[PDB]
DNA sequence: AGCGGCCCTTGTGTTCAGGAGCCAGCAGGGAGCTGGG
RNA sequence: AGGGAACCCACU
DNA sequence: CCCAGCTCCCTGCTGGCTCCGAGTGGGTTCTGCCGCT
């Protein structure tokens, strides 16, 4: 997850990243960073549980 | 800094903040401001050495005290607008070289991130391994202990 | 009406004064020179054009007497008389303006430049060339 | 066409207004407390950018080279002078909505070289 | 607000008299001469619009026309004259300002010119 | 411009002929459910040309119960409607025999013809619309329930029933929307009915007021 | 809402003393190509050019064209005003204003800012951003009724907006006037009546306290809503 | 930390369990979002409180007569039947509609 | 007829409703209680469902009076709970699912 | 021994819960009317 | 036969 | 037989007023005094 919000990061850093319908592409940015480390709780989560 | 370092002209107490981006060097010399001493480093190095942690441990005897320390420019107090400018090392570790570094350019370590705490906060054990609010009642609360 | 205006409210002087009048109260009547305590580079365009509306707004008032009598008529108890309405402003400009710049006489540059500078930290703001400040931030606090 | 400055009167350094000749059909700048008088050049009187098009690469200064908390790289040497270290930041100024652009400085001294990529 | 969008109308039209004779010299219509080969010449919808400049619009369609003919080798001519006055008179039954019939009919000229030169 | 218009005319002549239906006045089913196309046929398609003309657009419906009680609705050209147009159609009323009217406006009407519209009242009954209300119709819509207006017989045999007094009931504006649209007065009472999800069906009353 | 300031790149106020001759090359070719016969008086002319460029992105997003502009201004303006303006096809749009004979230029100026932000292109004014989704909840689909006589979800295009302007989006033509609501009662009651307003009160409480899955009967929320409808207007409670 | 660092570490994403422990700036990072909480408490309280109190005051009086009619102090009619279907609250319960669907 | 009219009061397909009396549960007590067993036939007359249905249902009153006004409210108040009794106290229901005697 | 007078320091002078929402009163404008030309 | 106000800390 | 006041009514703005969770346990200081009548 760490290596992917970097991949993200560097993404944006070269203009690449183009923002969602309704959004700035700050928000763009947060939301793609915030769903990947959302991913990343619910799947340790659903080790730990397992 | 030099000054300051040495206590020549420029007490410790004074605050120096070079604004780069913009073109600005602000001091104060005014009374409130909230700091805290910080180990000072440069290249990569603390200036703190072994020989200093020799004279503390006998400072019953030998008299060697914080305030050498202080004066002989080993340590520093930064105030929170200084503090904006500061490039933070919270340890030793952090100076050690990796095969991505980071920084590179510290200014400054912490002395232990403990001393983020305040006093009833700094009895409670293992106080990073609770929830937030939970360090927050006993900090209440052990003002309400009886001994 | 078109642009946007400055306007500085003093201390004892219960309605706001243009700013370009604080500066002609303090003995700055040509536009070059009062810019000049504003605006430190003349070759940035942008800032001169957000500084033309309060030009213009204090357009009449061109000498210091004419601007000093102003804000001593906008004082709380304007005196009838006009040279003691300009001695309370000239008091008021001398003593409860920017005391930590100066209190003494002969402190008129100090105040001139102490005040553009607090007009420029505006445009700055205004441009979005500088951040805002933050009122929690514990620098900013004793 | 970019901003159009104003311009200061030669005798009572006063802002400078713009006049047309009416008999001549030329654009004057002519005071207004005095009654100084002068030939524009540019014939464009203001100018409005809408799109805010400006260039961030001119408000950036090289002293921020010497900024102990800016990060630093290795792989983007500057051409002005092929040094291979430069600090790297994003504009963070308002009027920036796709902010996250990099702009580089060169680190050595006297060079100051500022780019995009 | 919307009071205050009629009290900028209100001062515009100020302004517009100030700017406006007293008199509206009214240059009476000019009468399409009879060889006049545009459609309802006669017609005044379109407001300060002059025959004259219709003539010379259709007169923008023959070249455009003649262009494309020449470009695509069109056999018939009767159809050219034909075919610029309905472009014409189509121009001005869809438009109802001056300025916007000439912009639309500079705008056929414009398409004409690029289908002559697809061929 | 004008094939906007030509639509907003069409919907205010549907809208209207909803409302007379909905009031009692009789209406035939072509007459609702008149396409936009045969609007086009029976009148003009240039309302900048004057074809139609807001003056074509007049309607006279009559009453299923007695064809004496008719009803007009005027159409006023100019977008502001003042006390000299009312009084036009005050005297062709009287002329006619007339005694009800819909008056939709453009942009509105004059304080004093509102006035005016309220001060002739119990000889002349005729009503205020903008056409941006008459847009839609707006009992159509999801959160409207039905209305229906009651007679008297029926109101007495409500209060009977229930033991009421006229200011126990609960109360409707005479400005309201609903109220506007069937031209209900003071003094009269509305049935709602309503789906209920505990019960299935709930009727309410509402006294005008 | 679109006002012209969302399309334009950027505006500026000329001396063109002569339009003949115009400060910009292109500008002049186009400009006498359009002087080609008097199609307007030379007195009548004044020598100060507003030119207003626009962006070809954001007039192509709306589906605007210069000519629907040209059209707002004449409306806005009249005759007054000239406005003319170069080909779609060209590299940049452009449009030239003048007024036919206080100074001018700052008429012009004047007029500059009101039509940046008064003028009005496209949609309805308080309606500052609209946003359009599929729904993923069966709450916002269409529900119909088969022919084989079955409940089934038809996903569809929904319009969110920022502002309210219901009576007005109420008789566009495309938009459902059944469903199409607010959640501004205020409103409600303004354009739908009392008993419109006592159902969308009903709505907007069960939404607030069902958001987090919780669960009040039903009696409790109704005789709120009759409490705050039943003397014909809305009651607060306050 | 640098400057624009918008990294999981930098804007306070804990990456350890409260077994581990938290990193000083994790420890910190969590002590801002902890607090958040117990000032929600301490501010929504007297904004729900004087909410609770109106809502009382609009309804104290409303009461089942024995008509069976819902109606205030003044005798208004409120609603025909409680609930509109005339039962109490307490003996409903969740049922399935079985010719709906 | 009540399907239909259970169409326009719920036009979503919820049909999950509160209503005083659980039926299901009922149903499956009496079963309990007089030991029925389901794979036998049963001595229930489907002419006795109707019109035992049609009896309790003229039983379970809310709105009462024989004038016009209080049939239809008493009809209205009721009604969602006849429906589920109907469709669930179905005299094809009974004999081959619940199976009562 | 007890009434007067309030001390608000700038007789002139910093925030007496600050902020969030309704009611009253005033200015401003326009419709309509009417006595002179 | 018995007071009161103000302010501060704290508890659920 | 039009026009300029004149009146009357409706809007829009600004200023002013009321309100701000429920209980409970401790503590402390303060409820006047001085000039001369
Ligand atoms: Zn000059
Ligand atoms: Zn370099």
């Amino acid at each position: 997850a760490k290596q992917d919000v970097i991949e993200v990061i560097e993404k944006a850093h070269n203009n690449e990243l183009e923002p969602t319908p309704g959004n700035t592409l700050r928000q763009t940015f947060e939301n793609q960073v915030n769903r990947i480390l959302n991913d990343a709780r619910d799947k340790t989560g659903s080790s730990a549980q397992k | 800094r030099k000054l300051r370092r040495q206590m020549d002209i420029i007490v410790s107490e004074v605050s120096m903040i070079r604004d780069i981006r913009e073109r600005e060097i602000r001091i104060y010399t005014d009374a409130g401001r909230i700091c805290r001493p910080l180990l000072i480093v440069e290249k990569q190095k603390l200036l703190l050495k072994k020989r200093h942690i020799d004279q503390l441990k006998e400072r019953e005897y030998n008299n060697y005290s914080w305030q050498d320390l202080v004066a002989s420019g080993v340590v520093e107090y930064i105030d929170t607008l200084e503090e904006e400018t500061v490039m933070l090392a919270m340890t030793p570790d952090d100076l050690q070289e990796k095969e991505v570094a980071y920084c590179s350019t510290y200014t400054h370590c912490e002395i232990h991130p403990s001393m983020i705490l305040g006093v009833c906060a700094s009895i409670i054990p293992f106080p990073d391994h609770n929830q937030s609010p939970r360090n927050t009642y006993q900090s209440a609360m052990g003002k309400q202990a009886m001994g | 009406a078109i642009g946007q205006r400055i306007v500085a409210t003093l201390p004892y002087i219960k309605q706001e004064v243009p700013i370009i009048i604080v500066f002609r109260a303090l003995g700055f009547v040509s536009d070059r020179d009062i810019l000049e305590h504003i605006i430190y580079d003349f070759e940035d365009p942008e800032m001169m054009e957000m500084v033309k509306p309060s030009l213009d707004e204090a357009f009449v008032i061109q000498e210091q007497n004419v601007a000093l009598n102003f804000i001593g008529s906008r004082g709380a108890k304007p005196g009838v008389t006009k040279e003691k309405r300009i001695k309370y402003a000239k008091e008021v400009l001398q003593k409860e303006m920017l005391p930590h710049v100066g209190v003494s006489d002969f402190c008129e540059t100090k105040k001139a430049y102490f005040l553009g500078y607090m007009v420029h930290r505006l445009l700055l703001a205004a441009l979005g060339r500088r951040e805002l400040d933050d009122r929690d931030h514990y620098g900013n606090k004793r | 066409p970019g901003f159009v400055g104003i311009r200061f009167c030669q005798e009572c350094n006063n802002m400078l207004y713009p006049k047309e000749d009416k008999e001549n059909r030329i654009l004057l700048y002519a005071c207004r407390n005095c009654d100084y008088q002068q030939e524009a050049d540019n014939s464009c009187i203001y100018v409005n950018k809408i799109t805010h098009e400006v260039d961030e690469l001119t408000q950036i200064i090289a002293d921020v080279s010497q900024d102990p908390t800016l990060p630093r790289t290795e792989d983007h040497p500057c051409q002005k002078c092929g040094h291979k270290e430069a600090v790297f930041f994003q504009s963070h100024s308002a009027r920036a909505e796709d902010a996250m652009r990099l702009y580089y400085v060169c680190t050595a001294p006297h060079c100051g070289h500022r780019w995009t990529e | 607000d919307e009071a205050h969008k009629r009290e900028w109308n209100l001062f515009y039209q100020k302004q517009m008299q100030l700017r406006k004779g007293k008199d509206p010299k009214i240059e009476e219509f000019v009468p399409p001469d009879e060889n006049c080969p545009l459609k309802e010449a006669s017609s005044r919808r379109i407001p300060r619009l002059t025959v004259k400049a219709r003539e010379h619009c259709l007169r923008l369609l023959e070249e455009a026309l003649s262009s494309n003919r020449q470009s695509t080798r069109t056999a018939d001519e009767a159809d050219l004259r034909a075919k610029a006055v309905e472009l014409e008179h189509e121009t001005f039954r869809n438009a109802k300002v001056a300025n916007l019939y000439k912009a639309s009919v500079l705008k056929k000229v414009a398409d004409i010119h690029r289908a002559s030169k697809d061929g | 411009d004008d094939e906007e218009e030509t639509y907003r005319l069409w919907k205010i002549r549907k809208t209207i002929m909803q409302l007379c239906h909905d009031r009692g006045y009789l209406v035939t089913q072509d007459e609702l459910d008149q396409t936009l196309e045969e609007f086009k046929a029976q009148f003009g398609d240039k309302p900048s040309e004057g074809r139609p003309r807001r003056t074509d657009l007049t309607v006279l419906v009559a009453h299923n119960d007695d064809p004496t009680d008719q009803m007009f609705v005027f159409f006023p050209e100019e977008p502001k409607v003042g006390i000299k147009t009312i009084k036009v159609y005050c005297q062709r009323m009287q002329e006619e025999n007339i005694t009800r009217a819909l008056i939709v406006v453009q942009q509105g009407m004059t304080p004093s013809a509102k006035q005016s519209l309220v001060d002739m009242a119990p000889k002349y009954i005729l009503e205020q619309f903008l056409q941006q209300e008459l847009l839609i119709n707006i009992t159509e819509h999801e959160l409207v329930p039905e209305h229906v207006v009651m007679t008297k017989e029926e109101v007495t045999e409500l209060l009977a029933r229930y033991k009421l007094r006229e200011n126990q009931l609960p109360r409707i504006q005479a400005g309201d929307p609903v109220a506007r649209y069937f031209g209900i007065k003071r003094g009269q009472v509305v049935k709602i009915i309503r789906p209920s999800e505990t019960a299935g069906r709930y009727i309410t009353y509402r006294l005008v007021q | 809402h679109t006002t012209l300031r969302k399309v334009t790149a950027n505006t500026a106020i000329y001396y063109d003393p002569n339009p003949q001759s115009t400060v910009v090359a292109e500008d002049q070719e186009w400009v006498n190509v359009y002087y080609e016969m008097p199609d307007f008086d030379v007195a009548r002319i004044s020598p100060w050019l507003l030119r207003v460029e626009l962006d070809r992105k954001h007039m192509t997003d709306r589906k605007l064209t210069m000519e629907q502009i040209a059209e707002k201004i004449n409306a806005g303006f009249g005759d007054d005003l000239n406005c003319i303006f170069n080909d779609d096809n060209a590299e940049k749009l452009v449009l030239r204003i003048r007024i036919m004979n206080m100074d001018d230029d700052v008429f012009l100026r004047c007029i500059e800012s009101n039509m940046l932000t008064d003028m009005t292109l496209q949609g309805i004014e308080q309606i500052s951003k609209v946003y359009m989704h599929l729904p993923q909840t069966d709450n916002k689909k269409k529900i119909i009724i088969t022919e084989d006589g079955e409940f089934k979800a038809l996903q569809e295009w929904i319009l969110e907006t920022d502002g309210v302007s219901l009576m007005r989006v109420l008789s566009e033509k495309d938009v459902d006037p059944v469903r199409t609501t607010s959640n501004d009662i205020v409103e409600i009651f303004t354009v739908l009546g009392i008993e419109a307003v006592r159902k969308a009160l009903e709505r907007e409480l069960y939404h607030v306290i069902s958001f987090d899955g919780s669960y009040v009967n039903y009696r409790h929320l109704a005789l709120l809503c009759d409490t705050m409808t039943c003397r014909g207007h809305l009651m607060a409670i306050t | 930390f640098i400057k624009d660092d918008y990294g999981p570490e930098s804007r306070g994403f804990v990456e350890n369990s409260y077994l581990a422990g938290l990193t000083p700036t994790e420890f910190f990072f969590h002590a801002m979002g902890g607090r958040e909480g117990l000032i929600d408490t301490a501010v929504k309280t007297a904004e729900t409180g004087y909410i609770q109190r109106r809502l009382i005051k609009s309804m104290e009086s409303v009461m089942v007569k024995y008509d069976a009619t819902v109606r205030n102090s003044i005798n208004q009619v409120v609603q025909l039947r409680y609930g509109e279907d005339g039962l109490a609250g307490e003996s409903v319960e969740f049922q399935n509609l079985a010719t709906l669907k | 007829e009540d399907r239909e009219v259970l169409r326009v009061i719920f036009p979503t397909g919820d049909s999950k409703v509160v209503l005083p009396c659980n039926l299901l549960r009922m149903i499956w007590n009496a079963q309990k209680i007089f030991h029925i067993n389901p794979r036998l036939p049963s001595d229930l007359h489907p002419i006795k469902v109707v019109e035992g249905v049609k009896e309790l249902s003229k039983k379970l009153v809310i709105v009462n009076g024989d004038d016009p006004l209080s049939r239809q409210a008493q009809e209205n108040a009721t009604l969602l709970f006849n429906i589920h009794l109907r469709s669930t106290l179905c005299s094809r229901r009974m004999a081959e699912e619940f199976r009562l005697s």
